[PDB]
């Protein structure tokens, strides 16, 4: 579990592990106090690296708690296909509303 | 009061941008709670096309509720984001929103026929097309000030070499990547590397050669250089984007579940379900971000953000360059000198002076940058943060860009274009052709 | 001048070398923009040479 | 219990404890004539302030009273964030409609 | 008539205020119904932006229901409370509505320009520069007549 | 009339110096080319506000 008053803390691991509802307010609940005693390995821009790392971790973690309610999506553009030389390859503008009852 | 007469000779039936789209255009370069959001999406959907085609509903309903608070045309600075609304948000667009989309392009096409119709039918001469050693915007010796790809970049350096073309991006000579991911972040390295990030799919993905065609940079330099300078009369500049907090404050998500029994919401009142109501509008989120420009979005729109988790970008640079004379006007007496143009690699221009907000401090994300003489704003460059006192009275006369950047003497256009901007009154129709009536080389 | 450094401080390395620059006389071609075109012809800048 | 036709009567914790819905009413049922044989040891103007020290805590009050039907208000500009230091600080334009079903 | 056509010598296009957002204002004026609760929120609000912004939504239930009894522009008499409503309240009034404060903001903002069209550029006098003694309003020797 | 309570002080003006000239824009020359001469400033008893 992170502590985001400490840069040395933050890995992909400790931010995957907690959910998206749980990121934000656990960010939100910290302390104004920045520590300075233990900085992180790669320097504090390392950090900001390290911490963009876990949310695009999540957000594929929260989309497959949608996945009993949207659909499987298909291919945008065309020249993707695996039936080509008779048949050939449109692509679907996403601008439906996908949801499941 | 000689230009604006001789604007005129262009409007003799050329194409006329209708007065119903031209307000339309005019409150977006004065709106003060201009929402801040599309500043940010104008960061992320940043000229790709993969990107676009999946953001098609938020995008779509972030024009539509900003139809219904201001009637103002969205995302006018960028003509990649002017472009693929024409190309492909069709049919959910109403009908009367459509109409300012069309006059902003349709209206392009017709400024590129200003050179086709004014050259005769020569052959090459230094390599480079007839067209081009006429008119400026032709020529591939300048470059557009905002740039999310090289493909103004590729086709500089196939030059012949009596014409010095190289490009100096911050020191470093331009090493050019393939694409930016989640662990190829980097964000603040410091060799000459830019982007080709925007392209039509993932496998369509070279860097030998440039993607796009030849005309498609020409369409920019005539839309930064004549469409934008003719409506916001020198009350413009260009600005350098911090990436870190883009991606970071876009994924500040939170996504209420939906029970599988219920319905999707759309009520940003009423239902607790949606992602705008109080009880999921958490502080600094994304959310958050939403209700400060009053923008109605849709529950499940929000789950698309998740293709800026591929699609990345690095940085904004400084791109200066030198540039020899042209091919028919090079004379042993002028081969001395160079001209010097500035751009920027993926900035994003800014339209009006947000310093009296108070809900976002300074020098969070847009650091501004006056690239050109046309683009320096008097309320932008004063009210970054570190602004010596001293200037105050001297940053309202004379613009202020560094020569980090290009100055007067040694760039393309000097000065009085600027001028020329300010004390006309021919109005949002003949300056758009007057303008082009000074573009024309000597 | 070449450009150095990321551009984030590139605006600050400006103001704080060229704030004494930026005030010693007349810039010449400002000053052009509030000229008569009669003015112009007049010995009264030192802009005509 | 204050007197309102008497100066030297009113206090804080004589308005605090009466209800702002039984404040309203008891200044609405005083006298008309006002008393002049003991006045406020500040002066009348010290009453003066003397009184607008109960109504602001007795509306503090009555916002506690409608806790169970409003929101936690968030902060409203920038620079107020414990975690600074990798995402910035926003602030809610409150425009919205607090209200707890 | 001289000062009025040395008035119109500056309407050279660089701004005029629209038609419909003068009889909204020229009503502003001449209302003997101005409620004073449009008064009596302009001593608590009194120029703060703390105040204002927790009062965004009182402000606008007040120039929505007058904006739909009379049709005129509310709390006109303070800039500072002029350039807070266009600033923050965006989203909240109608359409209509918002092109009245705009321009009331944006045509003062055209005012400023006046000055400096009109000024050569030079050197510092007086702990002033140059600009500044030319105008009147550019003087800090001035005080406007209601300060928060 | 302060953004937030951290950035309180009284050495300082806090607001641009632009804002100021706004405001003696508005009430020399805006109010009275509307009111004809018809309004007056006044003193606010701020004990029964």
């Amino acid at each position: 579990v992170p502590q985001f008053h400490r840069p040395s803390t933050v890995t992909t691991d400790s931010v995957r592990a907690l959910g998206m509802r749980g990121l934000v307010l656990a960010t939100n609940n910290s302390q104004f106090i920045m520590d300075n005693n233990h900085p992180h390995p790669q320097g504090t821009q390392g950090a900001v690296r390290e911490f963009l790392r876990g949310q695009a971790a999540a957000l594929t973690d929260l989309g497959l708690a949608h996945a009993n309610n949207t659909f499987t999506p298909q291919p945008m553009f065309a020249g993707d296909a695996p039936a080509a030389w008779l048949r050939p390859a449109f692509g679907l503008r996403r601008t439906y509303s996908p949801f499941v009852v | 009061a000689f230009r604006d007469a001789r604007g005129l000779e262009l409007g003799v039936g050329r194409h006329a941008m209708a007065p119903a789209t031209i307000a339309a255009v005019r409150g977006a370069f004065d709106d003060r709670n201009y929402p801040a959001v599309f500043y940010l999406l104008q960061a992320a959907i940043h000229g790709s096309e993969h990107v676009f085609c999946a953001l098609a509903r938020l995008v779509v309903q972030c024009i539509t509720s900003y139809w219904n608070n201001t009637r103002c045309a969205a995302f006018v600075n960028d003509y990649s984001l002017v472009s693929y609304v024409v190309t492909y948000l069709g049919g959910d667009l109403p009908e009367e929103c459509m109409a300012v989309y069309r006059d902003l392009v349709a209206h392009v096409e017709a400024l590129a026929q200003l050179v086709d119709d004014f050259t005769l039918t020569g052959p090459e001469l230094g390599g480079q097309a007839q067209a081009e050693l006429n008119h400026l915007m032709r020529d591939p010796a300048l470059l557009p000030p905002l740039v999310w790809d090289c493909d103004a970049l590729m086709r500089r350096a196939a030059l012949d070499r009596h014409r010095d073309c190289r490009v100096s991006a911050g020191g470093h000579d331009p090493v050019y990547a393939a694409a930016c991911n989640v662990a190829t972040a980097d964000f603040n390295r410091n060799d000459g590397q830019l982007l080709h990030n925007t392209q039509a799919r993932a496998a369509d993905a070279a860097d030998d050669r440039p993607h796009r065609g030849a005309d498609w940079t020409v369409h920019h330099k005539i839309y930064y250089y004549v469409m934008v300078p003719a409506f916001s009369r020198g009350r413009c500049c260009t600005a350098g984007v911090r990436f870190d907090r883009v991606y970071a404050t876009l994924q500040n998500m939170v996504v209420p579940e939906i029970a599988p029994g219920e319905e999707c919401p759309s009520d940003p009142v009423t239902d607790p379900a949606h992602p705008l109501h109080p009880a999921n509008l958490v502080a600094n989120t994304v959310n958050a971000m939403f209700h400060n420009g009053r923008v109605v979005v849709d529950g499940p729109a929000m789950l698309t953000l998740q293709v800026l988790a591929h699609n990345m970008a690095e940085r904004t640079t400084a791109l200066l360059c030198s540039a020899a004379p042209d091919a028919g006007a090079n004379t042993a007496s002028t081969t001395n000198m160079r001209i010097f143009d500035g751009a920027l690699h993926a900035g994003i221009l800014l339209m009006a002076p947000q310093h009296l907000d108070h809900t976002i401090q300074n020098g969070d994300y847009f650091y501004p940058l006056p690239v050109h003489a046309l683009f320096a704003g008097a309320d932008h460059v004063a009210n970054a943060p570190n602004f010596p006192p001293a200037l105050r009275d001297l940053s309202r006369q004379v613009p202020l860009v560094p020569p980090a950047l290009g100055a007067n003497y040694f760039s393309s256009i000097r000065q009085p274009v600027v001028q020329h901007v300010r004390e006309s009154a021919a109005g949002e129709n003949a300056l758009t052709y007057a303008l082009m009536a000074g573009y024309f080389k000597i | 001048a070449a450009p150095a450094g990321p551009a984030a401080d590139m605006q600050q390395l400006f103001l704080n070398a060229w704030g004494q620059r930026l005030a010693h006389g007349r810039v010449r071609w400002v000053a052009e923009g509030q000229m008569t075109p009669e003015q112009f012809m007049q010995p009264d800048n030192a802009n005509l040479a």
